């Protein structure tokens, strides 16, 4: 047993995988970003934040200060959130 | 919709801006970057979004003020 | 009433306070949610939680 | 109990597969990585001791009893890992001997290694020649389990 | 042998976009004469800016703006570099050398600055 | 979705001008041809990826480089492009590499 | 009667599926962080090698934290006060009961044991004819598969 | 001291960390387009890196305004080539500004030219020393007077690094240099 | 905190509608709970190479002062358990190598190097200097290897760092080396590939450790010493 990996071979092809371009995002493209919310929210009328930090690969708090600006929150049941553009 | 939210958050800053004077669609559509949306989006835009839109203000033959109704 | 330290001389048995009677045990459970009662009275009180 | 009870046991009913919840929000990619467990033949090794230097050494039951040991062996199993993903790879398939945890051994039974010295040699080893075994030795008391 | 290359390439491209020509209603006429064209065509002072005091330290605007030189469009793998050392693992690959034109699927490298 | 960087070789440029002979004949459409264009580089992508196998060898002075947009650019001296069969010298050569 | 195997038998089916679980549990908790996963990581020990330990030494019988009302006592010391009292020992077997007050037949000299228990041997104590002792001969079956 | 000044073998800068603010913002993508010799790849990191043979030296810029220049011989090839990069931004007709240049870190190295013993050393400096041969090769000394780390090798090479003056390069290694003496081979 | 409680009269311990008699029991120490976790980490950890309850003993109590000065709480907590355990190992006179303590953990040799010497900082205390002894023991017990050759090998190690003959080599791989020249001294010979799986370094270090050796051999061993192949015989590779 324990035939030394001393860098844990899962964790060194997870490192390798993020060894290929990862640790940065847009935020900055703002605009491209709205245009990717304005995109989503076409498809439906809420989302959940994981969903949106999935689609728009930018870092979630500016995300939420964006969603301050153009929509509100609503929530339900075990803090499960989604957020919405208004629609009228 | 989304490309009304930016209409909406447009005439928003606009109203913030301190006017509320009306335009046309058209000048709308441009000044949002969305002149290029089609006319179907366009005919929904005057057929629901600008007709049906419950706080929309029509003055001088175009429309305006969508943010507010409440307060004046 | 609490009762005084004489009902509980909790035991030692080496260590030092390894003793609290299991009884001041249940003591200090009481006191900890009264506690928090308490505090949820002072603090933003619901209904069913409370309850 | 150990040559017929714990192998049956390990390949009765335990093969456990898990599927990662991964295409959430987002997908059309053949891509939900699936993985199974499967459990073979167990080992297990004459009542060992591993001395705090980190070297394993046989255990002799007199000196499991004065230094107040627990004399058991360890129980080795062979483990499994099949990956039949969603699609591509589907042959990947891995051996393993691993340590899984120890057994108390009973005295003098087919397992310890008193059974197959003979009268001058376990005389030579401190034991008894007519001590009848039968016993479990726990942390250095002689313990024996009533039907 | 990548003169047939490029044949290979105009039936493939001829073939794929004549179905495009058909969507339009465009003659096939009109998809030869592209294709004959083509075939033709084929062959204090000192405490804010003492930055002054290092003008001319410049090279020339004539290795980029002009393109005098030969020209090579492909791909790159991964690319690497030691000090003024670099290494280059390039894949993919078309060539345009003093006259002619050549490929390849990987190139790799090694360059000094 | 495949590069339009192919468009800028002479392959690419010839065609885009007889396309452009084309529209000067107002035979086809601009978006027809732009059609044609990023059918004939999914093609040419095509031909790489099957028929294209062979492999260079080089080495140089390199003279300046760039790195925006996972665009690589070069522009390198005094280059040597060596086959197992075949050499290629060349005073200087421009690099791009996209992936 | 179980014996030695049947009652280890229960404890090691039960440590070895509840370690099944606590390998399940990792798994999942590999698959969640993006990935990082070691099969010899995930096997705890711990929970055969002490579980059978524990057991086995106090006398208790499996859960602890609530099984443990009628299994009570099932490993004892081996006394070894003479030969005979090891030999009568690791003989001797108990039938359960229900404690302090009973009076019915569970406790006088049932015929049937003829050849199979002792006449006469039995705790001159609280528990008369409770604790019984294995005659000379008899024996006892380890039971196969009927197939 | 001169009764050992040879000692005074004077250790060799090879590097040396500075820090500058142009004054401006920029924007690192115009910049990576517009500039020769210059890589920036924001999927990796944020700074725009350039590098120029002159001094022989690398600078990488920010947006912010701030920079960081490194790969300097010395201090004034430092404030050179710190110089030169500004000079290059001034030529992109941007507000170039030369403002709040300032050396961060200098190092220095050199050898002694004889062998000696590390399990000595590290025996009776063992509330400073720390040697772990099983992972890094070298010995690490933290002195706490000119702040400064040394590393230490069997060979009788020696680095120092965590300087703001060069006087402290010298007396960090005038310092040791006869305990070393005093643990030869 | 308090004491618990759990289910079974039978019950009417409402849950009056829905299926939960009674109520749920209540979480205590949760500022803590990770310290109480990171005590099973250890535990687990140990029992993986087999190690003593005064070790783990010591390593509960190491992580625990860590802990409380709270500085370095940013550390990845199961980075400095490990750490805490490679500390405990060596201060009981019986190293285990970084390596084997990555090992039977998920966290990187550099992590719990790094940690290592930030807790040495922390505490500011040493520790001794690992001798070429404190690991000849464990590597020739887990090939099988004679009380006898293993003698030797010490003495070979001994003797080695004694004529000062690895100067530029750690004294693991020196190990490694001696283990593999007594064993081709010997019937047993180990193969390279063996010892490397036991030592874990690479099998190249320790065949040029042995290429470096190799010219003092005949003095290196012990005269009481029971030869089977004379190094005139010797095997080079």
């Amino acid at each position: 047993t324990n035939y030394k990996p001393v860098a844990n071979h899962q964790y060194n092809i997870e490192y390798e995988r993020k060894k290929k371009e990862d640790g940065k995002r847009a935020r900055a493209d703002k605009q491209h970003v709205l245009d990717m919310l304005f995109s989503a929210f076409e498809k439906h009328q809420y989302y959940n934040l994981k969903d949106l930090v999935d689609i728009t690969k930018q870092p979630v708090v500016y995300l939420k200060e964006i969603l301050k600006e153009i929509g509100v929150q609503n929530v339900k049941g075990i803090h499960k959130n989604t957020w919405e553009l208004k629609p009228e | 919709f989304g490309v009304l939210a930016k209409i909406v958050n447009y005439m928003k800053t606009r109203h913030q801006r301190g006017d509320t004077h009306p335009l046309t669609l058209d000048e709308i559509l441009d000044e949002t970057q969305h002149l290029d949306i089609g006319l179907k989006q366009k005919q929904w835009l005057m057929t629901e979004a600008l007709v049906n839109n419950p706080k929309i203000e029509v003055i001088d033959g175009k429309y305006a003020f969508k943010p507010k109704y409440n307060v004046r | 009433p609490v009762p005084p330290l004489s009902v509980r001389p909790a035991v030692v048995m080496q260590g030092s306070a390894r003793n609290q009677d299991d009884l001041t045990h249940k003591l200090a459970d009481i006191v900890k949610i009264n506690n928090q009662l308490r505090r949820n009275e002072q603090n933003g009180a619901a209904a069913h939680v409370i309850a | 109990f150990i040559q017929m009870s714990v192998q049956r046991i390990v390949e009765d009913a335990p093969p456990i597969d898990l599927q990662a919840e991964a295409q959430h929000a987002s997908g059309e990619v053949e891509e939900p990585p699936r993985y199974l467990l499967k459990f073979e033949q167990i080992y297990l090794s004459k009542p060992t001791h591993w001395e705090r230097d980190g070297a394993p050494s046989p255990m002799m039951p007199n000196e499991a009893r004065l230094r107040n040991l627990t004399y058991s062996a360890p129980l080795y199993v062979d483990i499994t890992k099949t990956v039949i993903k969603e699609g591509e790879e589907q042959l990947q398939t891995q051996h393993q001997k691993t340590f899984i945890g120890k057994i108390p051994i009973m005295l003098r039974s087919t397992y310890c290694l008193l059974n197959g010295l003979t009268d001058r040699d376990l005389c030579e080893l401190n034991e008894c020649p007519l001590d009848p075994g039968g016993y479990f030795i726990i942390n250095g008391s002689e313990k024996v389990l009533i039907a | 042998t990548v003169p047939k290359l490029y044949r290979s390439v105009i039936e493939d491209v001829i073939n794929d976009v004549r179905d495009i020509f058909l969507d339009d209603g465009v003659d096939e006429q009109v998809l030869m004469e592209l294709k004959t064209l083509w075939e033709n065509k084929l062959m204090g002072q000192v405490e804010e800016e003492p930055l002054n005091s290092e003008d001319d330290v410049s090279d020339e605007e004539g290795q980029e703006l002009f393109d005098t030189e030969n020209v090579v469009v492909c791909q790159y793998d991964k690319i690497h570099r030691s000090k003024n050392k670099w290494k280059f693992h390039l894949k993919d690959g078309i060539m345009n050398l003093n006259g002619r034109d050549y490929i390849f699927s990987k190139a790799i490298g090694d360059a000094e600055w | 979705m495949a590069y339009q960087l192919y468009r800028n070789t002479t392959l690419g440029n010839s065609l885009q001008e007889s396309l452009d002979e084309l529209i000067q004949s107002q035979q086809i459409t601009p978006q027809l041809a732009l059609q044609v264009l990023l059918q004939f580089d999914k093609a040419i992508n095509a031909a790489l990826a099957q028929r294209v196998r062979n492999r260079v060898n080089f080495r140089g002075s390199l003279n300046t480089y760039r790195f925006c947009d996972n665009v690589w650019t070069f522009v390198l001296n005094d280059v040597e492009f060596r086959e197992v069969t075949e050499l290629i010298k060349v005073d200087k050569v421009k690099i791009v590499a996209c992936d | 009667l179980d014996l030695a195997g049947p009652l280890l038998a229960f404890l090691f089916r039960g440590m070895f599926k509840n370690l099944l679980k606590e390998v399940r549990i990792y798994a999942q908790k590999f698959i969640d962080r993006g990935k990082d996963f070691n099969l010899e990581l995930a096997i705890k020990t711990r929970i055969i090698s002490d579980g059978l330990k524990y057991s086995l030494a106090t006398g208790n019988w499996g859960d602890q934290k609530k099984a443990h009302q009628a299994r009570a006592g099932v490993s004892q010391v081996l006394n070894r006060l003479t030969f005979a009292s090891t030999l009568s020992h690791l003989r001797r077997l108990n039938s359960p009961i229900g404690r302090d007050g009973k009076l019915a037949k569970p406790r006088q000299l049932h015929n049937t044991l003829w050849g199979m228990v002792c006449p006469a041997e039995t705790p001159e104590g609280h528990a008369v004819g409770l604790v019984k002792n294995l005659a000379l001969m008899a024996y006892i079956s380890v039971g196969s598969q009927p197939s | 001291t001169p009764a050992s000044e040879s000692s005074g073998i004077v250790p060799q800068l090879q590097n040396i960390v500075s820090t500058v603010n142009l004054g401006c913002k920029l924007d690192l993508k115009t910049i990576a387009l517009r500039a020769r010799n210059a890589e920036y790849n924001p999927k990796r990191f944020a700074a725009v890196i350039m590098r120029i043979r002159e001094p022989r030296t690398t600078a990488l810029i920010f947006s912010s305004g701030k920079m960081v220049c490194t790969g300097a011989k010395s201090e004034e090839q430092s404030r050179l080539a710190a110089r030169k990069y500004a000079r290059v931004v001034q030529k992109l007709g941007f507000p170039a500004k030369f403002l709040d240049f300032k050396i961060q870190n200098m190092v220095g190295s050199c050898d002694v030219k004889f062998p000696i013993r590390l399990e000595g050393l590290v025996l009776t400096h063992q509330q400073f020393s720390s040697y772990e041969p099983e992972l890094f090769p070298g010995l690490i000394y933290r002195m706490i007077k000119p702040r400064i780390v040394l590393l230490i090798f069997v060979s009788g090479k020696v680095v120092l690094t965590g300087a703001k003056v060069r006087a402290e390069i010298y007396e960090a290694f005038e310092n040791i240099y006869p305990i070393l003496k005093g643990f030869r081979k | 905190l308090s004491t618990m409680i759990g289910k079974g009269t039978g019950a009417a311990s409402f849950d009056e509608f829905g299926n939960s008699k009674y109520q749920n029991r209540r979480t205590m120490s949760s500022s803590d709970r990770a310290m109480m976790n990171a005590f099973k980490e250890i535990t687990t950890m140990a029992d993986r190479i087999n190690l003593p309850r005064n070790i783990v003993d010591r390593t509960n109590n190491l992580f625990k002062q860590v802990y409380e000065q709270k500085s370095l709480k940013g550390r990845a907590n199961d980075a400095i358990a490990s750490a805490c355990l490679y500390i405990a190992c060596r201060q009981e006179g019986v190293p285990r190598t970084f390596k084997e303590i990555c090992a039977v953990s998920r966290i990187s040799k550099k992590e719990i190097g790094r940690c290592f010497k930030l807790i040495l900082k922390a505490l500011e205390t040493s520790v001794d200097l690992i001798t070429t002894g404190d690991f000849m023991s464990r590597f020739c017990s887990n090939l099988c290897l004679p009380k006898q050759v293993q003698m030797a090998a010490t003495h070979i190690a001994r003797k080695a760092v004694e004529l000062d003959l690895v100067p530029g080599r750690s004294p693991i791989s020196v190990a490694a080396a001696a283990i593999y020249m007594a064993s081709q001294a010997s019937a047993e010979k180990r193969t390279q590939k063996e010892i490397g799986d036991i030592a874990g370094v690479a099998d190249v270090t320790i065949r040029q450790s042995y290429r470096l050796i190799y010219p003092r051999a005949p003095d290196l061993f012990p005269t009481d010493f029971k030869f089977d192949t004379p190094v005139d015989k010797l095997p080079q590779l």
